[PDB]
């Protein structure tokens, strides 16, 4: 709810954790004003490609990102303006959901898979009710807070830069149009990642025109552990017409109904 | 932590919904047209696999509402879930601006058209076998606990003169182990309770079955023609039913009368119907008088 602002002297970068499309994530530390304490944090550095030198001051979008907190999203502890933007969050040691489902695979409970679907839909619903568009939802951007809790990360980051192809909706690919419904598409692909235990969307294919194929009528194939009931949801998430796609609350509710009877909707042996 | 175990047991539906692209199948000509969309005839050419599959391509006008779409999707769900020699199964869908259901083509198409065009080449032993196969298919649908809320000659396809199947499923609804009724449409094919109380059951599809068999024995005549759907209710209230077809014996028309009984439990079951019509099928000239035979 409240956006905290840091000074460049309060932050320090220890080791590079990894880089993606937008920024570079460092595992670093917080040393507040006047103290000698080192509190382990996660500092993501986004380079200012504005040209107007816009990350030297705290913008409205930064405040929008920093004024969000939910049980199933990654709370932004603080931001640090300047030549480079530094986004500070908690350091979740358990890692991403992608690496986790790739690691344990079938060993994880179907109840946990369904409930994780519910949680992701929860976080996205919270983000949508506050007008926040994610623009980069994926299994890689879902981190484990607890062995039973997952949180959505890297939201609002995309529109910090001036104007991921396999998680984007068609309108986003063609016209750079980003909506909560595009986040619904991305949600469907994320759940596909989840229940296929970390499979790569459109593996054999190349990016050059994944969009062509999506327009030709092809989608991600039905997951081997997925009943027709669960796959139908992903299918509706991948609809071309924008308000044919499900809303995040409907998604959360139906994954809840499925969470009421896990073995009836997921078959793992 | 995590939200309630609340188990119902019961088997998971692991029907496979294969997704096809528009460039994998061709459109040749139109088989049907209307406000629903358009049913096409065409050739399906699979990916890497090359047998050429004559298919029907039911493509529907894009969805008005968020689930205006998914009754189409429920139709696809059902057509993907069923598996029976006497029920037409989904081969896959094409998801684009307009959803396209793909089924195997039936060369002779609609049965209602067939019993009309071939009016005086159809014998005893074909009509009775058709009734048998329809009873079997509907009995399978009863075993899967789904009700075919739109059974008629219009929704029966012909693979060969010796083999028919069931389709549509646009109004079909799945009953849970919970439910025994479905409470929510062609008036002249529905049971009385479906008209008065909007109650749909497996015994409602028995009424519809009776009307279907009536359409077959009358060689494609229209039910209650001249009578507006407007309160056909009342005529049934009087106890007046469909007339006896000229080729039907008093025993066949007894089964027809049996399907149109007010008491739903007094009506026959699909199993019973299979037994009876299979019995009749072993001596068809005795139960149907046709001078062509
Ligand atoms: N709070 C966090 N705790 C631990 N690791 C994190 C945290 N946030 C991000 N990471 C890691 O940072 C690494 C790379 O960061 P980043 O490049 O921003 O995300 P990404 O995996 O590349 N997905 P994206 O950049 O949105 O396409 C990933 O391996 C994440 O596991
Ligand atoms: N597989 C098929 N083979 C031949 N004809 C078909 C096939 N599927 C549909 N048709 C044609 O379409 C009609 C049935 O379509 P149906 O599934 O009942 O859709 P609706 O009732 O919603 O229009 C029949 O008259 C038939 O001629
Ligand atoms: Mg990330
Ligand atoms: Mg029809």
């Amino acid at each position: 709810v409240l956006a905290r602002i840091f000074k460049e002297t309060e932050l320090r970068k220890l080791k590079v954790l990894g880089s993606g499309v937008f920024g570079t994530v460092h595992k670093g530390v917080w040393i507040p004003e006047g103290e000698s304490i080192k509190i382990p944090v996660c500092i993501k550095v986004i380079e200012d490609k504005s040209g107007r030198q816009s990350f030297q001051a705290v913008t409205d979008h930064m405040l929008a990102i920093g004024s969000l907190d939910h049980a199933h999203i990654v709370r932004l502890l603080g931001l640090c303006p300047g030549s480079s933007l530094q986004l500070v969050t908690q350091y979740l040691p358990l890692g991403s959901l992608l690496d986790h489902v790739r690691q344990h695979r079938g060993a994880l409970g179907p109840q946990l898979l369904l409930n994780w679907g519910v949680q992701i839909a929860k976080g996205m619903y919270y983000l949508e009710e506050h007008g926040m568009v994610h623009r980069n939802l994926a299994a890689r951007n879902v981190l484990l807070k607890s062995p039973s809790q997952v949180q959505v990360a890297d939201f609002g980051v995309a529109d910090l830069l001036p104007p991921p192809i396999k998680w984007m909706a068609l309108e986003s690919i063609h016209f750079g149009k980003y909506t909560h419904q595009s986040d619904v598409w991305s949600y469907g692909v994320t759940v596909w990642e989840l229940m296929t235990f970390g499979a790569e969307p459109y593996a054999g294919l190349r990016l050059a025109e994944v969009p062509d194929l999506l327009e030709k009528g092809e989608r991600l194939a039905q997951p081997q552990i997925c009943t027709i009931d669960v796959y139908m949801v992903m299918v509706k998430c991948w609809m071309i017409d924008e308000n044919i796609r499900p809303t995040f609350k409907e998604l959360a509710n139906e994954f809840t109904r499925m969470a009421r009877d896990p073995p009836r909707y997921l078959v793992i042996k | 932590l995590v939200e309630p175990l609340t188990p119902s047991g019961e088997a998971p539906n692991q029907a496979l919904l294969r997704i096809l692209k528009e460039t994998e199948f061709k459109k040749i000509k139109v088989l049907g047209s209307g406000a629903f969309g358009t049913v096409y005839k065409g050739l399906w050419i699979p990916e890497g696999e090359k047998v050429k599959i004559p298919v029907a391509i039911k493509e529907l006008r894009e969805a008005t509402s968020p689930k205006a779409n998914k009754e189409i999707l429920d139709e696809a769900y059902v057509m993907a879930s069923v598996d029976n020699p006497h029920v037409c199964r989904l081969l896959g869908i094409c998801l684009t601006s307009t959803v396209q259901l793909i089924t195997q083509l039936m060369p002779f198409g609609c049965l209602l058209d067939y019993v009309r065009e071939h009016k005086d080449n159809i014998g005893s032993q074909y009509l009775l076998n058709w009734c048998v196969q329809i009873a079997k298919g509907m009995n399978y649908l009863e075993d899967r606990r789904l009700v075919h809320r739109d059974l008629a000659a219009r929704n029966v396809l012909v693979k060969t003169p010796q083999h028919v199947k069931i389709t549509d499923f646009g109004l079909a609804k799945l009953l849970g182990a919970e439910e025994k009724e479905y409470h929510a449409v062609p008036i002249k094919w529905m049971a009385l309770e479906s008209i008065l109380h909007r109650i749909y059951t497996h015994q409602s599809d028995v009424w519809s079955y009776g009307v279907t068999v009536w359409e077959l024995m009358t060689f494609g005549s229209k039910p209650y023609d001249g009578i507006p759907a407007s309160e056909i209710s009342s005529i049934l209230e009087k106890g007046e039913r469909l007339p006896q077809p000229p080729i039907c014996t008093i025993d066949v028309y007894m089964i027809m009368r049996k399907c149109w009984m007010i008491d739903a439990d007094s009506r026959p079951k699909f199993r019973e119907l299979i037994i009876e019509f299979s019995k009749m099928a072993r001596d068809p000239q005795r139960y149907l008088v046709i001078q062509g035979d």
